[PDB]
RNA sequence: GGUUGCGGCCAUAUCUACCAGAAAGCACCGUUUCCCGUCCGAUCAACUGUAGUUAAGCUGGUAGAGCCUGACGAGUAGUGUAGGGGCAUACGCGAAACUCAGGUGCUGCAAUCU
RNA sequence: GAGAACAGAAAUCUCCAGUAGAACAAAAGGAAAAGCCCCCUUGAUUUUGAUUUUCAGUGUGAAUACAAACCAUGAAAGU
């Protein structure tokens, strides 16, 4: 996980790196190694969180492309 | 958009400072050198000063009496390829230049909105490169002026993805492989199947393989090889379309197949085992061979290049009659065969499990040399058209070069993000052009082995590429539905 | 000698203009698609003066042009009802002139009322071989003093053809 | 979350360039016990690692066969 | 509205100044030979060249505000104003501005002895590339006089300050020499100015790094007289010569990781 | 009286409409900050019945060409016919990329760098920017003839309006005459009148649609083998057009007879 | 031909403006103006500087690149390219640094409050009875929704708000002016 | 020396009323299968070089308004500079108008001309 | 100015020119556009190299300063 951006509902949680699934997050997407025009290829997107973390032992999340 | 980490006040400073000249006009050091070539001949003791190198190399010219241009390297732990003088006796090497040099690609072009579906192959054309054919999903396949990037005629008649397309090392000929159960054969200018196809294969065809020019007698035409998963090898006569014999010694599907210049057909199957199938031999096996633990996904052969061009050397000249270029052809299948003196056509399996295996064929059935160095399958392996030198492209993002001969690892490429698939080597072996997964496309310099130079623009999914034998220009294609084209 | 100097017509202009906007405005469209076969185009007032109630972009006129070989035969109907003669005057510095009458529906027209009365009012170029030189883009140059039409030419080109006349002597 | 150019759009590509001029640094560096790190820079360092380790290791037997045959 | 407001954030101080612009105003005596020299001056000074609609009569001596009015009202720091009285012959006036007020003044006057460029053998000259310089003699820098003239050459031509050039770009250079060296006290001798066009003559004898440098002069030809001469005080140098302001133990290390030193 | 004095007239070449100064300002006012890298301007103009294509870098001395071709050039690769339509800008367009090609010695100050693939710029002129003009199909030509100018196919023969694609067998067939041969047929086909007093060339050289792509690829395949640039013969040297000229041209008479005319008066 | 060039007292050199200066003696005797061969002296030592300068500028470090035309913004991979180092000379400035900034009173609360600036998190609002976000400002806000809407239940009161937030502007603007005297 | 593409200062270059222009070249023209835009195939887009030209464009020559240049004013007007005295001299920069004389364009690369 | 059915001194329709009393917001010594017409259109985007401020002093959580991409637009230079 690289960070987080924007996280709605009193975004202090944002501040605070809180899941709080429905959140934006940052992620080193260097494996995939998918690439934009110009040969610049890319390393990193942002993914909202799919699955609820406080009720599960894993993070899910869906890239945002 | 990461930044480098500017430098700080001490590189300025350092920088702001003058430093060293480059004039070196005087006190030129001398130091014992000796000459020896690189393959074989071992030498013309001298002891000259820090001369200029095309003194040096002018120096040799002499001694042989050929005036020809020889590359020049030397300790060959130094690994050294007057800047090079001063680094210190120091034991000079020599070989072809190969002068005719292809000007690296680096210019991109507009696509062509032709055939609508995902790439499949392509090949350029021995004769020239001004033309050439693309294989993709669509069932029909075409071909291209290079010089005006615009489609020819439409091979109608195919109705199924064409695999396999390339032309003839004649360019008589042009055959695409179908990919139910037949491969139809088209002339340049034909427009239209030329008779009817060839069938009566199980199952759909996976490479093909047309038989060298140098070995080819006066009129009669060509025969083309053709393997499939069904695992036989069937040679049709491109005249008479009829099959002369068939060869089911494969348990499994044949991956691919190529024929030497010897007249025995090497191939590889999904069985892990490969058998060297001869044509002189009635269609019967000489020698099998089974090391590779995974089963066998590539075969190349040093001498497999020179079979492609048939006798269409980088200048285009087309010969006159059917004598004289089986003549040329085999001139320059010596030349390059005989490398080291002797004709020993080296060849290379591709293993997938992260392996591939130096073989020669013509001796021993022990293993040269156990190419193992890759993390993920090696896609593709081709020899380099010199011989020198051995490449592989593989998933593990990276490409790997190895020695010609004795099988050393060299060096290995980085740039590629994601899967590498198959490459294609440069008319003068300076540059290698390489494709992978990723939507970009990249070429590397052979005599520094970094990055030269970036080729992005294709949409997604570049499965393949190929070199103009004049290096001109450098066609690629992918699952874009787009053909795009590469000149310096 | 006259070896290129000859008055040829440029094109000829229609126009319609009203006391008001929009039944009367649509009805001049249609007058001016059934008449010269030319898509209609809105000519907009420049500024309200409020003597007349137009106010700003009144869309009061339809400018439209009628080029090409139907301006012979549009002139020839036209000036055929009008006497077959014009005035002395309403010809231009230039020698351009033009016209206008009443019932525009007497010349062939029908006389269906869903166009109802309306008259017109006829504007007329003339020019010798060589004007693209003033409308052409790359080497835009003059025109010849001699080259210009004059009243007194284009009134003796338009006597010579259609027997038309002064009207005032 | 309201939809705008925001994510969905890049915002992290790095320079093809400037992979080259990392993966020198990073096999170049060295480091003794009186030099101390402070902030570790955040780079892919994925593509910058796995350095020429040839060891190929075993090959995946069970995908020529399968435990049943 | 926002084409307005684009020049005035040009107009504003900016931390990263770009190409400073010159004004050329032809005073109440442009000869056709002041107006030649002004023209050759312009062919080394675009695509940053204005000049002025026709001619004028300011005096920078004798007066400074219109100078300083013309600047603020063109946005312009360097100013030229070429005007030649009967003792003066020839001469021609430039003026360097800071904040839209006057920096310095320094007469410089021609010699009859002068070649225009196309007197000169015709040569490529693309314009907006940088040239090089070369500057001869103790005294450019061991004196007043010399240095402000040589930094009034080097603001005037050395173009944008970009950390990257490329090898084509050497197209010209400008030999700035003077007339012999002087005795401490004795009359300045006229500043030399001269133009040479660059040649790569192969490397033939310097094997390969280094090509034969050849120089071919195009011009224009000029001997600067010295004049009257003004310069600005010490609290306005130091105001010229502030930066932008833009870590004991702290150094970024390659990579960027942030390293130090314990000791 | 007044307006003629307290006024300026427009530069030389602005009166006329031969050169627009607002493209020389953009092509001459780069930064550029960036490097200190050259430039090329590429300058096409067509003319009646000709076509001319030139490669000038910007220069005050006057923009010495480094090369340059012409239309009426062709007819040195056997090609007379429609010298101004589509296909011959195409073939203008290739023949001068292949002889600054030739010229500059790429292929049959710059010290130790590698080989420079060359740069051009596209020029507007004064032809309005509309998709199949025959301005882009010199530009293409160029390109093809070993040139990388900055280009898209947008305003390429056969590009589609509704959407962004581009059909690629319309534009072989205007490289070779595609319009050319098609209307050669319809008028065949048609009215014999237009077809006898227009492409009165083509019935006397009987050439169809065929002929017309055949003799464009063999003028094509010349100028790549021979774009040598051999210029006329070159006859009645400069001495003698001097003088044969000033026999019809009106000098300037001389000050005294004009002084004695007014004298006269 | 030869390159060879070599001067008694060393040059000096500024490679960060295409510059170099030359502290020799200069020759009075054939430097007159009068004197022929001054032009051919003056070349000579031109073309010695130059060869000098070209020299020492050719041994700085060069750029390569490995990425194409790209957008208009990139650099071909072809073009090799000299890393100038930073400049030397200290030229005169043209304007004075406008380090100076807006004294407003907002800046005094908040130094002397804890309220944190304010991220700009975005115009994308959120509205009721709409279904749609209705951004509070930049393209028909809720700012004018109560003149838009058609029930203003509670004299015309549509026009009040507008003079209201016309009154509020005003007293920015005034605000505005008062803060400019700082 | 003419014409054409790019150009160098951008009125010696323009404007007013006339006359000349063979060869070669622009320009004029003739036409609308298609790319293409307008109400109008007039500008613009395309085709022909054929039909029809010096009538126009453009380049030149004649006599009017300005323009530009050199010297005459002229080291002349003005100005603070130093005390005879309550302005002159001493002493640096330094005009314009006016007067006299001159012209109403030149210039490089490439292509094509009798 | 010549003029153009109603239409005239202000409705429309064509030849010349405002050295450009249009708008070039504008104050000022002053353009094949910066005024009008047809197409597109985000922008309050991203990391972080000078400044502050906490409250788990939180690799910035952020506007300001600027860096280098992204975008529009075009055939391209370009802004």
């Amino acid at each position: 996980i690289l960070a987080v951006k924007k996280n709605p509902q009193s975004p202090m949680y944002t501040q605070l790196g809180v899941l709080t699934k429905g959140t934006i997050i940052e992620v080193n997407v260097s494996e995939l190694g998918m690439v934009t025009a110009g040969g610049k290829v890319v390393w990193g997107k942002y993914a909202q969180v799919t699955n609820e973390p406080d009720r599960d032992g894993c993070v899910n999340a869906v890239l945002l492309v | 958009s990461t930044l480098i980490p500017p430098p700080s006040k001490k590189q300025k400073k350092e920088a702001q400072l003058p430093r060293e000249v480059a004039i070196i006009p005087k006190d030129l050091p001398n130091v014992s050198i000796k000459f020896q070539a690189l393959d074989t001949g071992d030498n013309a003791l001298r002891v000259p000063g820090a001369i200029s190198e095309k003194q040096l190399e002018e120096l040799l010219n002499q001694l042989n009496g050929t005036s020809v241009p020889y590359t020049f390297s030397c300790t060959i732990k130094a690994s050294d390829p007057y800047s090079s003088l001063i680094k210190p006796q120091i034991t000079l090497l020599y070989t072809p230049r190969a002068v005719f040099k292809v000007k690296p690609v680096t210019r991109s072009s507009s696509a062509i909105a032709g055939h609508g579906s995902t790439i499949l192959c392509s090949a350029f054309a021995p004769h020239t490169s001004s033309r050439m054919v693309t294989g993709a999903g669509d069932n029909t396949a075409r071909i291209w002026d290079c010089d005006t990037q615009t489609p020819m005629h439409t091979l109608k008649g195919h109705y199924n993805w064409v695999l396999c397309v390339s032309w003839s090392p004649d360019g008589e000929v042009i055959a695409t492989g179908s990919m139910d159960n037949t491969i139809r054969l088209w002339d340049p200018k034909s427009g239209q199947c030329l008779g009817d196809a060839l069938r009566g294969h199980s199952k759909w065809i996976t490479s093909l393989s047309w038989e060298p020019i140098h070995l080819v007698k006066p009129g009669s035409k060509p025969r083309l090889a053709s393997s499939s998963k069904d695992g036989t090898i069937k040679i049709w006569d491109t005249v008479s379309r009829v099959c002369q014999y068939t060869m089911s010694g494969h348990t499994n599907s044949v991956s691919c197949v190529k024929w030497g210049g010897q007249g025995l057909l090497y191939s590889g199957s999904h069985d892990r085992t490969v058998r060297v199938w001869d044509i002189n031999s009635q269609g019967r096996c000489i020698n099998i061979l089974k090391s590779h633990a995974h089963w066998v996904n590539h075969l190349s052969l040093s001498t497999d290049y020179a079979l492609r061009i048939g006798a269409f050397d980088h200048t285009g000249k087309k010969p006159s009659t059917p004598e004289e270029a089986q003549k040329k052809a085999l001139e320059n299948y010596e030349k390059i065969c005989k490398k080291n003196g002797n004709s020993e056509e080296m060849m290379v399996t591709a293993s997938d499990d992260y392996t591939m295996f130096l073989w020669n064929p013509l001796k021993s059935t022990k293993p040269i040399a156990r190419m193992t160095g890759h993390q993920k399958l090696v896609n593709h392996v081709a020899f380099s058209p010199d011989g020198r030198y051995i490449v592989s492209a593989s998933f593990d993002n990276s490409i790997k070069l190895w020695d010609g001969r004795d099988g050393k690892f060299i060096s290995t490429f980085r740039g590629h993000v994601a899967s590498v698939y198959q490459v294609a080597w440069s008319s003068d072996c300076r540059l290698l052009v390489s494709c992978s997964k990723d939507t970009t496309l990249k070429v590397w310099d052979v005599r520094t082995r970094k990055l030269s130079v970036d080729l992005p623009g294709h949409k997604d999914e570049v499965y393949t590429v190929d070199w103009s034998v004049d290096g001109k220009r450098v066609c690629s294609g992918g699952k874009d539905k787009m053909v795009r084209l590469w000149t310096h | 000698q006259n070896p290129m100097r000859d008055l040829k017509i440029e094109k000829l202009v229609l126009n319609i203009s009203v006391g008001e906007s929009g039944d009367r405005l649509t009805r001049a469209s249609k007058v001016l698609e059934q008449l010269s076969g030319q898509t209609p185009v809105q000519s907009k007032a420049r500024y309200t003066v409020r003597t007349f109630g137009i106010r700003r972009n009144e869309k009061i006129a339809v400018h439209v042009t009628v080029r090409g070989p139907k301006a012979e035969e549009i002139l020839e109907r036209g000036l055929k009802v009008k006497e077959y003669q014009l005035r002395d005057r309403n010809f231009s510095a230039t020698g351009n002139f033009g016209f206008g009458i009443d019932e525009h529906i007497d010349l062939g027209i029908k006389y269906d009322p869903s166009i109802g009365i309306f008259g017109m009012d006829f504007y007329v170029v003339m020019n010798r071989p060589g004007a693209r030189v003033t409308r052409r883009k790359r080497c835009k140059g003059t025109v010849g003093n001699s080259h210009k039409t004059t009243k007194e030419d284009t009134v003796s080109w338009f006597k010579q053809k259609y027997d038309a006349d002064v009207l005032d002597k | 979350v309201q939809p705008d150019r925001r994510w969905f759009g890049n915002t992290r590509v790095i320079s093809q360039d400037a992979l080259q001029h990392f993966r020198s640094a990073l096999g170049e560096t060295q480091k003794d016990t009186y030099q101390v790190l402070l902030r570790r820079n955040k780079l892919p360092m994925s593509l910058l690692e796995e350095k020429d380790a040839d060891e190929s290791p075993k090959a995946r037997i069970l995908d020529t066969e399968s435990y049943a045959d | 509205n926002a084409r307005a407001k684009r020049a005035l954030v040009k107009r504003e101080a900016k931390l990263v100044e770009n190409v400073k612009q010159a004004l050329f105003i032809p005073g109440q005596s442009c000869n056709k030979n002041l107006h030649d020299i002004m023209v050759d001056l312009s062919a080394l000074k675009k695509p940053d060249m204005k000049r002025f609609n026709r001619k004028n009569d300011i005096h920078p001596f004798e007066d400074m505000s219109p100078l300083e009015f013309f600047s603020e009202k063109n946005d312009c720091s360097l100013m030229v104003l070429m005007t030649s009285s009967k003792k003066r012959k020839n001469n021609m006036t430039f003026i360097r501005t800071f904040g839209y007020k006057i920096y310095d003044m320094i007469e410089l006057m021609v010699a009859d002895n002068f070649k225009l460029l196309s007197d000169f053998k015709k040569l490529t000259f693309t314009v907006g590339l940088k040239p090089m310089f070369t500057f001869q003699g103790a005294a450019f820098d061991t004196h007043p006089v010399y240095k402000q003239i040589k930094s009034l050459f080097l603001d005037f031509f050395r173009g944008e300050s970009t950390d990257l050039q490329d090898v084509a770009g050497l197209q010209h250079v400008i030999s700035m020499t003077i007339q012999g060296d002087f005795q401490d006290g004795e009359p300045l001798p006229n500043v030399l100015f001269r133009v040479y066009k660059l040649k790569s003559y192969k490397s033939d004898q310097g094997g390969k790094r280094l090509p034969r440098i050849e120089l071919v002069e195009i011009g224009p030809r000029l001997d600067f007289k010295i004049g009257r001469i003004h310069t600005p005080s010490p609290d306005m140098v130091t105001e010229a010569h502030k930066k932008p302001k833009q870590k004991k133990n702290v150094e970024l290390d390659i990579m960027g990781d942030k390293l130090g030193r314990i000791h | 009286s007044a307006y003629s004095s307290r006024f300026q007239t427009p530069f030389r070449r602005r009166r006329e409409g031969k050169t627009d100064y607002y493209q020389r300002k953009r092509l001459v006012t780069q930064h550029k900050a960036k490097y200190n890298t050259p430039k090329y301007r590429l300058v096409v103009r067509f003319t009646n019945k000709d076509i001319i294509c030139q490669i000038i870098s910007s220069t005050i001395t006057g923009d010495v060409v480094l090369a340059a071709a012409y239309s009426h050039e062709l007819p040195r690769y056997g090609i007379t016919h429609g010298l101004t339509n589509w296909a011959a800008a195409y073939a203008t367009g290739l023949l001068i990329a292949r002889r600054t090609l030739q010229k500059l010695g790429l292929d049959e100050e710059a010290v130790e760098d590698g080989p420079r693939p060359f740069k051009v710029f596209l020029d507007i002129g004064l032809q309005r920017t509309t998709t199949g003009a025959r301005v882009f199909g010199a530009l293409k030509g160029a390109s093809d003839g070993g040139l990388y100018v900055p280009h898209s196919e947008n305003r390429f023969p056969g590009w589609d309006f509704e959407t962004e694609e581009i059909d690629p067998e319309l534009l072989r067939s205007y490289i070779f005459g595609g319009h050319v041969s098609q209307y050669m047929e319809e008028l065949a086909d048609d009215d014999e009148e237009r077809f006898s007093e227009l492409f009165k060339g083509y019935l006397a050289d009987d050439i169809d649609a065929d002929s017309l792509e055949d003799i464009y690829t063999s003028a094509h395949e010349a100028i790549r083998a021979d774009p040598a640039f051999k210029p006329t013969e070159k006859k009645f040297t400069k001495e003698q057009y001097a003088a044969e000229s000033k026999k019809y041209r009106q000098t300037k008479l001389s000050k005294e007879e004009r002084a004695a005319r007014v004298a006269a008066k | 031909l030869p390159v060879t060039v070599e001067k008694p007292i060393p040059v000096v050199y500024d490679l960060g403006n295409l510059a170099a200066f030359d502290s020799n003696v200069l020759d009075k005797n054939d430097l007159d103006s009068s004197n022929a061969r001054r032009e051919e002296k003056i070349k000579s030592l031109t073309r010695d500087n130059v060869q000098l300068l070209i020299n020492q500028l050719l041994s700085l470090p060069m750029k390569t690149t490995t990425e194409s035309v790209g957008g208009t913004g990139g650099q071909s991979s072809v073009m090799t390219l000299l890393q100038l180092p930073d400049p030397t000379t200290d030229l005169p400035r043209e304007k004075p640094l406008p380090k100076a900034k807006a004294m407003t009173k907002w800046e005094k609360f908040a130094a002397k409050k804890g309220i944190k600036p304010k991220e700009r998190a975005g115009k994308m609002i959120y509205d009721e009875a709409s279904g749609e976000w209705v951004p509070k400002w930049g393209y028909k806000g809720a700012n004018k929704k109560l003149d838009d809407q058609w029930l203003v239940e509670v004299i015309d009161p549509r026009t009040l708000n507008r003079a209201e937030r016309k009154r509020l502007v005003k007293k920015n603007e005034k605000q505005q002016r008062r803060n400019m005297k700082n």
